[PDB]
């Protein structure tokens, strides 16, 4: 798959393609990798889609009992690290994104369990071909006009670079409350 | 892929299955496993259909090549030398009836080249379900008729009872004197 | 690699993937070209893999205008076709695959299918090798109705095309669809 | 520890509908047990389940998760919906990831309008519009793809889409060799959840 | 499978089973394992189908090649050993020499998988049912015995290979290699 | 390891790697030409193994320097890519060089040209390529920001994007990168491209 | 390494035919031309395996301990259903095709994998090929004992000349109405 | 090795012209080309002659006689039999007549320029189909093919040469060819590829059918 | 190697030869192969020495704990059974089980690699030599035969198969299982 | 990937690369912290893998918080080495983590120590190493201009070579490289060092 994700001024964003073939074959493109976990905290799957989903829902009820237990919103490197201490025991790799901080943290945890923090994570295959457009297009923060067009368009070079990545588009920009939420077609123009 | 032949009264009469398959997905809704090597013998392959296509086209011209060369009627028992010997030096089966000097004789060459001299024959994934209702109902000498309508069940049998053999049937009466062919037996 | 032949009345059609895409199907080129012409009444489309196909394509370029030189006729389809078949099986090596499809009047139409060692299938209809060939005569076979106008079958072929593409990674960009009459060839651009 | 089968189950959501058809024939690696097995399983209420995957693993399978929603019905005394069914199975799966499961399978139920859960060995269970598994499955997709949807160019009267399921399978018999000629076809209307044995 | 030989009073008589079983299924059942290389000599064949017949034209025509180009019959010895030399060249047959010399009336010689030993003044037993025969027919043996006496032991032996050996066929077909003239014999089957 | 070449009407610009790596875990050896300008208006850029697109490269350069002095014409250069396409797949698949090329060239007729070529003997004509593990990143870029009738120097501003890019996120690669600039008249090369 | 090479099973109103030879070879040859691979668990019920001979005992004494508790009594399918359940633990093996019949009347089959269906009439082993086609070819319902007998002679006869290992005698049992009976008689 | 043919100070090749004349010393052979047929005939005690006839069949259409040394017609008929089959396996179809004229004219042309070896002694006719139309192709020993609407080959055909024409003026129909070809001939043999393609000798049988 | 077992007009006759070949050398020559499981049963034993001895003893405890555990000496056909149950559980070995028992006064029931047969109007026979003796022993067989006059069936037999067998043993010991009390025979050699 | 660390009378100084890469052809995650203070004056530099350093690195974290807030004074480095030695040998050959580390801190009897130890659970005390394929490309320079006495900063310029010459001659390695720095009273780090 393709997935992708980073932080402008107004928040932490989410980007991704809705694909999920076995094999060569495509199984779906209505499948949804974009996940939310607690409130504000959500993560992409990318790799197996098995697995991943259970991890993510693993996930959410690890966190829901904490959040039970202190009866609040847990940090973003706490739910990171969760999945780092658990997955280390073994599958696909996946992306952390939310609010703690003034500024939305971002994270990335491989199915090694190596865990990763930076600004303008992607994973998927076609991880590589947005990723040259996160600093080629976005050296430094910008604004959500600005943003939702760069992803979607980076998408959009992933989707037309890479075949084992496409369908449509799903981006979903970060607010400090919780997010919002858009889905797309084909955007050749 | 099954193929039943079986001698008759006074002629081979040759039978087989028409559907060629990839292994999973079927590719074609017939093909020719009812070759004519000459006017008063064929042969029926069973196996990969490239290596089928190449030796009998090799033999077919072996033969009427031969023909032209010499004045006997391509006598039966060399296409069997010729088809053995080629296959000795290195994977498709066949079965071969024609008429001759002879008898109505008839062939089986496994993949290995090894030949054998037959009253009634089967090959490919069919021929475990022809063996079974083909050897039930025979009998030496019997009347080209009952050779018309016992290759047909045999091989809707074994047509039947295989995920890898169906389709439409083709059969031909190889007496000495003439092959006499249908397209579709069906 | 994915290749498509429909047949029609008075017509036939051919058409593809125009994706040449590497390993893990990264797409390095978008305007391969498989279908080629060998003669006004004779075309070819090759599928698997790209290497084998310019080179087989290359030998059918020499050996038929050979042919056609050295004998003044131009060449009947049967001819191109068994003696393609002649060609693969010499050597399974040669092409680690490819998948050739052999489209043309002859004014009968004909429309044959090579396997790769050179097993062929003389079919009457349609006939689609390709990577995504399960898809194709999936489509197809329930698709199709026997003789049709050339845009009919334009627009039909177009649907086993437009289906297909979609559920195949491996898949092109475009449809470089061909249906063509004695007298006149209407090549075009699907998206 | 795998074999494989044919079991070609689809299913295909309507307006009003869902429609889970599978062809009943059975067979080895080249030769048909049964001519006749059953190859969907009804679920105790308003669904039911389909597989492909090696029979031991459909049987069983089916048996276990029947087991579970007979248990989760008598211990909560309500019928379950179907997303719990279907999360259910992503979890019985996913608990033998490390020894998988060979029965790829697929869910057709109502909420009260075909919702539905075809998926993966493992449980990646997907909500679709159509679903297909077994061998039969990529031949007959794109026929499903055209003739409800139009991406690149009213779709579910139920004569209608009995008929393009009809066509659709017909038409995998002949191009495949592990498509089996009979037919089972389920229709879970609301009112309640019918049988055919169209062949 | 089993392929057996004892020499009567005088002359060699040898033995063998039809069943070509292929692959543990039975499928061309009552072929001719015993073989005319020629009328003085007469020479039994198992292992594998193909390289045995392929192996058993050739030495045939080395035999006539030797026939004519030397009026008088070859030796069978001779026989012997060019199967030796030319199976030492992989190729894979096990086998029985039989027949009539006028240099040396009777013999058995016995082609290993590879060298060849005699046993001027015993039997020769091969195949897959030989290993039950060897122990039982190594007893009942005695040089005396006429073709009326010996015919027993070896329809009897091949009746007992033939009895726990799956391998080993149904019909059974012998030669009663005469020190004289013609030696014929028919199809005979029990159990 | 990184090569790259970008055709337009105003240009054809081949911009590649200087670098050569005795062991794959440290480019020991630097500044390596992986260019053979192989025409007056064709030069080949060869990739992979330095020993298979030395002995290849240099082969092809004979066969083609060879043609010229025979017949009076020049190679018209995609009769340089299919012959180096004959080349390259005249190997048995036991044999094949592990050589990754860019053709590029001009003509008077067809003008120019480019042919992305690969280990195995894929070959197709296309507006821009690249090659090595490089050929990923760079490409979403060089599709994103071409222009079909753009001028040479803002494509070497888009050169400068993909090295630029190359170095940050990849195999780091900061040393200058030559390239090969077609013109109506010449190439000109800039080893001092960083 | 004993094993059986066949069994069939076929089944008429008035009762239910199940036959195997009495062959047992031990690899390449015979060992056993006397064995009995048709068992009999239940006055209404047997199971009949061909496979590896070890497994087969084994799930022979499986099945009776397994019964003797029960003996309403057990019934053919509550057999069949605990004969799959232990072949699919087992998998996570035994090597056989045990079939379970009896008795209304009822032929189930098991593959090696816990594989299982039910079908008026089962071939097990060499005999799917060499018997059960033709046996599928002129099976029909309210066949008298004649009609079925000489059907499965018909059927087994096919099958010695054309399975590589068979015996030439056949243990044999039919289940009537009036309790299972097992043949003594071969041939 | 040696070409032993080589040429003369007059610019000839004086060894192929000798075998020329051998050609020109041996036997009568006739073709005629019907509009929907063609006939080719020759002029052919012990022997028992049935065996021997100068026409062989190269296909089931091709059809052909030479004049010249009989042992070399063996020979060249054998590598054209082995060219009508080495081309039906290199392609699906039966060859056209004109191709193998173009074989069997380079064979004949290398033994007239390679290494030791005499030239071929004979011409030869070379009636046969295809789905251009019934074709009548001679070819000389030189190498040098040539369409006729009809044709002779073997002793005093000079005058023998001008019998031919009458048949296309109205007797195109073969029956009416036939007197054209026997009474121009005037043993004997004769071939026809006639509407249908396969030919086939008519017997001495039907040699009476027209000889009333 | 060889393990044999006849039973006489009432009781078996088990054999066995000593040998106990170790890797194509011998080593143990003169060894004992048959065993005393039992007075009233003995259990002749052939494949590896090692899990053959370990299963000796085990079984042997097994029938003293049902020996006294109820004052009956224990049926053989349970000593069969619990030696089946036992080596099901890779290990392996092949072996005989001949004895006395007042509820069926003679019987040999014989274990495979791991399922058991018997044969209660027949002989058992294994080992690699047995093969030699499958088929010649099963045409002497007769079941009238006194112990005066099959001692002589298994001599040879045992003969037989040590002379063309080479892991077949010098050294032979039989025992005598008389219907009534005692049955003991002593070491005998023969070639 | 590469990690070096140098001791003296006045100093302990861990340079060390801040690379991570996800795939093994290229870095595309930077700036990572491949140190671990775990104590007030102990650093442990570890590499290999990221995820097992990680798993590892905090659990010797928390072993040594907890041994420290337990017993009063604080893990004597030689013990925290030694703990570190025990801990990556426990795994059976079959599980240890693929992890090098450099181990470093005070003393208040035996003052700067360093602990060099392998993937393996080879360990050493010594006055300088290193780790990763960089290995050794510093250590002829580590060996060749140390002084056992020297000033901190004048080593600080050698790591300025070792720095210039990985850049120069190995998987080039530019961006800059954090560096804890010993002291009697602190550690004493520097992202920004290039
Ligand atoms: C018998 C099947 S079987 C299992 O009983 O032996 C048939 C025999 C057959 C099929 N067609 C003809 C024509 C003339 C004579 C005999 C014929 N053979 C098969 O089913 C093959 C299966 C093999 C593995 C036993 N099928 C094939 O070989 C494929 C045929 C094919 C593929 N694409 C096509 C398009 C059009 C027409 C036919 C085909 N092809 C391959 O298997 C590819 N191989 C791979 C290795 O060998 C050469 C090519």
């Amino acid at each position: 798959t393709t997935t992708l994700a980073f932080k402008f001024k107004d928040g932490i964003i989410v980007a991704v393609d809705s694909r999920a073939s076995m094999g060569s074959f495509i199984s779906s493109q209505n499948v949804e990798k974009i996940i939310e976990i607690n409130k504000n905290i959500l993560g992409t799957m990318a790799g197996g889609a098995a697995d991943c989903l259970y991890w993510e829902k693993y996930l959410g009820k690890i966190i829901k009992i904490y959040e039970l237990r202190n009866n609040e919103k847990i940090s973003v490197r706490a739910a990171s690290t969760i999945l780092s201490n658990i997955l280390y025991q073994y599958c696909c790799g996946i992306i952390l994104s939310g609010y703690d901080h003034t500024g939305f943290n971002m994270f990335y945890v491989d199915d090694s369990g190596k865990k990763v923090e930076g600004n303008l994570f992607s994973c998927g295959s076609g991880s590589t071909y947005a990723y040259s457009i996160l600093d080629s297009a976005y050296d430094y923060n910008l604004n959500l006009d600005q943003a939702v067009e760069l992803a979607r368009n980076a998408i959009y070079h992933a989707t037309f670079r890479d075949g084992g990545s496409g369908g449509k588009v799903r981006v979903f920009h970060i607010h400090k409350n919780g997010y919002d939420k858009i889905i797309e077609g084909e955007d050749v123009f | 892929t099954t193929i039943c032949g079986l001698v008759c009264q006074n002629a081979v009469i040759l039978g087989a299955d028409t559907r060629a398959t990839e292994g999973p997905i079927v590719a074609d809704k017939n093909c020719s496993k009812l070759h004519y090597i000459s006017k008063n013998i064929w042969c029926a392959g069973a196996g990969v259909a490239g290596d089928l296509e190449h030796t009998t086209l090799w033999l077919q011209h072996n033969v009427e090549l031969h023909r032209l060369n010499t004045n006997t009627q391509p006598r039966v028992s060399m296409c069997v030398s010729r088809l053995t010997q080629e296959l000795f030096k290195y994977v498709c089966a066949i079965v071969l009836g024609g008429v001759d000097v002879n008898g109505p004789q008839l062939y089986g060459i496994h993949p290995h080249g090894s030949s054998c001299l037959l009253p009634f024959t089967a090959l490919g994934s069919g021929s475990l379900n022809a063996m079974a209702v083909l050897e039930a109902k025979y009998r030496d000498n019997m009347t080209i008729e009952e050779g018309k309508n016992l290759v047909c069940e045999a091989i809707c049998a074994g047509i039947f009872n295989d995920l890898g053999s169906g389709g439409n049937v083709d059969i031909c009466v190889i007496t000495k004197d003439s092959y006499q062919h249908i397209r579709p037996y069906k | 690699g994915c290749v498509l032949g429909m047949s029609g009345s008075n017509c036939v059609a051919i058409a593809c993937d125009l994706r040449l895409g590497a390993n893990t199907f990264t797409t390095v080129s978008t305007k391969f070209s498989k279908i080629f012409k060998m003669n006004n009444n004779v075309y070819v489309g090759l599928s698997g893999l790209a290497t084998d196909i310019q080179t087989l394509y290359e030998i059918l370029r020499y050996r038929v205008n050979l042919y056609e030189v050295r004998q003044d006729a131009e060449m009947d389809v049967e001819c191109f076709a068994n003696m393609l078949s002649s060609i693969l099986y010499s050597n399974r090596f040669s092409p680690y695959f490819v998948n050739p499809i052999v489209v043309g009047f002859k004014y009968e139409p004909y429309l044959t299918a090579y396997d790769l060692i050179g097993a062929k299938c003389e079919t009457r209809d349609f006939v689609v090798n390709g990577v995504t060939s399960e898809q194709l005569f999936g489509m197809c076979e329930s698709l199709y109705v026997k003789d049709q106008d050339e845009n009919g079958l334009f627009e039909t072929i177009s649907q086993c095309l437009l289906s297909a593409l979609d559920r195949d990674c491996i898949s092109g960009w475009g449809a470089e669809v061909l249906v063509l009459t004695p007298e006149k060839i209407i090549k075009k651009k699907l998206k | 520890p795998y074999i494989d089968n044919g079991g070609t189950v689809i299913g295909l959501t309507g307006k009003d509908y869902v429609i889970l058809a599978a062809d009943t024939r059975l067979s080895l690696s080249y030769s048909i047990y049964t001519r006749f097995c059953p190859k969907i399983s009804k679920l105790t209420d308003k669904c039911i389940i389909g597989s492909s995957g090696m029979q031991s693993d459909i049987k069983t399978l089916h048996s276990l998760l029947q087991k579970k929603i007979q248990l989760f019905v008598l211990e909560h005394s309500h019928y379950p919906d179907i997303h719990v069914i279907a999360r259910l199975l992503c979890v019985i799966l996913y608990s033998r990831r490390f020894f998988p499961y060979y029965a790829f399978n697929i869910l057709a139920g109502v909420d009260e309008k075909g919702v539905l859960y075809n998926y993966d060995s493992v449980g990646s269970y997907c909500e679709a519009t159509h679903s297909c598994v077994g061998s039969g499955s990529q031949l007959i997709l794109p026929i499903l793809d055209n003739r409800v949807e139009q991406k690149n160019q009213t779709n579910f009267n139920l004569g209608d889409d009995i008929n393009f399921v009809k066509d659709a399978i017909t038409s995998a018999t002949e191009r495949d060799i592990y498509t089996g000629d009979k037919t089972l076809i389920y229709v879970i209307d609301k009112m309640g959840i019918n049988v055919n044995t169209l062949d | 499978t089993t392929i057996i030989g004892i020499i009567y009073d005088n002359g060699v008589m040898l033995a063998c089973d039809s069943r070509t079983s292929s692959g543990t299924f039975i499928s061309n059942k009552c072929s001719r394992k015993i073989n005319r290389i020629n009328e003085n000599l007469y020479v039994c064949r198992s292992g594998a189908s193909a390289h045995s017949q392929k192996i058993i034209e050739i030495i045939k025509h080395y035999c006539v090649s030797m026939k004519n180009e030397n009026r008088k019959k070859g030796r069978f010895h001779e026989g012997e050993t060019i199967y030796d030399e030319t199976t030492y060249d992989f190729l894979s047959c096990a086998l029985i020499f039989g027949g009539y010399d006028k240099i040396k009336k009777q013999q058995l010689y016995a082609v290993n998988l590879n060298g060849s030993i005699i046993e001027k003044h015993d039997f020769a037993v091969s195949g897959s049912g030989s290993i039950y025969i060897q122990s039982y027919l190594q007893d009942k043996y005695k040089k005396f015995m006429t073709k009326k006496e010996c015919f027993n032991l070896i329809l009897n032996c091949v009746k007992y290979a033939m009895h726990n050996d799956n391998s080993s066929g149904g019909l059974i077909r012998i030669v009663n290699i005469t020190k004289s003239f013609v030696e014929e014999f028919t199809v005979v089957n029990t159990q | 390891d990184t090569l790259i070449g970008l055709r337009g009407n105003n240009f054809v610009v081949l911009a590649a790697d200087t670098y050569s790596i005795n062991s794959i875990i440290k480019l020991k050896n630097d500044d390596n030409t992986k260019f053979y300008d192989i025409h007056g208006n064709k030069c080949l850029l060869l990739g992979g193994s330095i020993g298979d697109r030395l002995q290849f490269g240099e082969f092809i350069r004979k066969n083609v320097h060879l043609y010229q002095y025979q017949n009076n014409t020049d190679m018209f250069v995609k009769s340089f890519a299919f012959f180096t396409r004959k080349n390259l797949a005249y190997y048995l698949r036991r044999n094949p060089f592990e050589v990754n090329c860019l053709i590029a060239g001009y003509d008077k007729k067809d003008g120019y040209q480019l042919y992305w070529c690969d280990y195995l003997s894929n070959m197709d004509s296309v507006n821009k390529g690249a090659h090595g593990y490089g050929a990923y990143l760079v490409s979403a870029i060089l599709d994103k920001y071409y222009h079909e009738n753009l001028t040479v120097d803002e494509a070497l501003d888009i050169f400068k994007l993909c090295f630029e890019e190359l170095k940050k996120r990849f195999l780091l690669t900061q040393i200058n990168y030559e390239l090969r600039i077609m013109y109506d008249n010449k190439v000109e090369t800039q080893y001092v491209t960083v | 390494v004993v094993t059986g090479t066949s069994v069939i099973a076929i089944k008429y109103k008035h009762g239910i035919m199940i036959a195997a030879d009495r062959k047992a070879s031990y690899g390449s040859y015979a060992k056993f031309q006397n064995v009995e691979r048709i068992f009999k668990i239940n006055n209404k019920t047997v199971m009949g395996f061909s496979g590896e001979l070890a497994d087969a005992q084994y799930l022979h004494e499986l099945l009776t301990r397994k019964n003797i508790n029960n003996l309403d009594m057990y019934t053919p399918q509550h057999y069949h259903s605990y004969v799959s359940r232990v072949f699919y633990v087992r998998k996570n093996p035994l090597f056989n095709n045990i079939i379970i019949a009896g008795i209304d009347l009822y032929i189930g089959f098991v593959d090696m994998h816990g594989t299982n269906f039910c079908d008026d009439y089962i071939t097990t082993g060499y005999a799917r090929y060499f018997a059960l086609t033709l046996l599928r070819d002129h099976y029909k319902d309210n066949m008298t004992e004649e009609e079925a007998r000489i059907l499965i002679n018909e059927c087994l006869r096919i099958l010695y000349f054309r399975d590589a290992t068979s015996s030439n005698f056949i243990q044999i049992v039919k289940v009537t109405s009036k309790g299972v009976e097992y043949e003594e008689p071969y041939i | 090795s040696f070409s032993l043919t080589t040429f003369s100070p007059t610019g000839k090749l004086v060894q192929i012209e000798y075998a020329l004349n051998r050609v020109s010393s041996s036997s009568p052979a006739l073709g005629i080309r019907a509009k929907n047929g063609v006939i080719i005939a020759t002029e052919k005690e012990l022997i028992e002659e049935n065996s021997i006839f100068k026409i062989q069949q190269i296909s089931e259409h091709i059809g052909i006689v030479y004049a010249g040394m009989p042992g070399d017609f063996r020979v060249l008929l054998k590598r054209a039999r082995k060219e009508a089959i080495r081309y039906s396996l290199q392609y699906g179809s039966e060859i056209l007549v004109k191709e193998l004229v173009k074989i069997i004219a380079s064979i004949v042309q290398e033994f007239t320029q390679t290494g030791g070896v005499r030239p071929f002694g004979l011409s030869l006719l070379i009636c046969g189909v295809d789905v251009y139309g019934y074709h009548l192709y001679q070819i000389d020993p030189s190498g040098c093919y040539f369409n006729w609407m009809a044709t002779c080959v073997g002793k005093d055909y000079q005058n023998n040469m001008s019998f031919l024409e009458k048949r296309y003026n109205k007797d195109i129909e073969i029956e009416d060819a036939i007197h054209t070809a026997i009474l121009t001939l005037k043993n004997i043999e004769i071939g026809v590829a006639y509407d249908n393609k396969p030919f086939k000798i008519l017997t001495q049988n039907e040699i009476k059918d027209y000889l009333i």
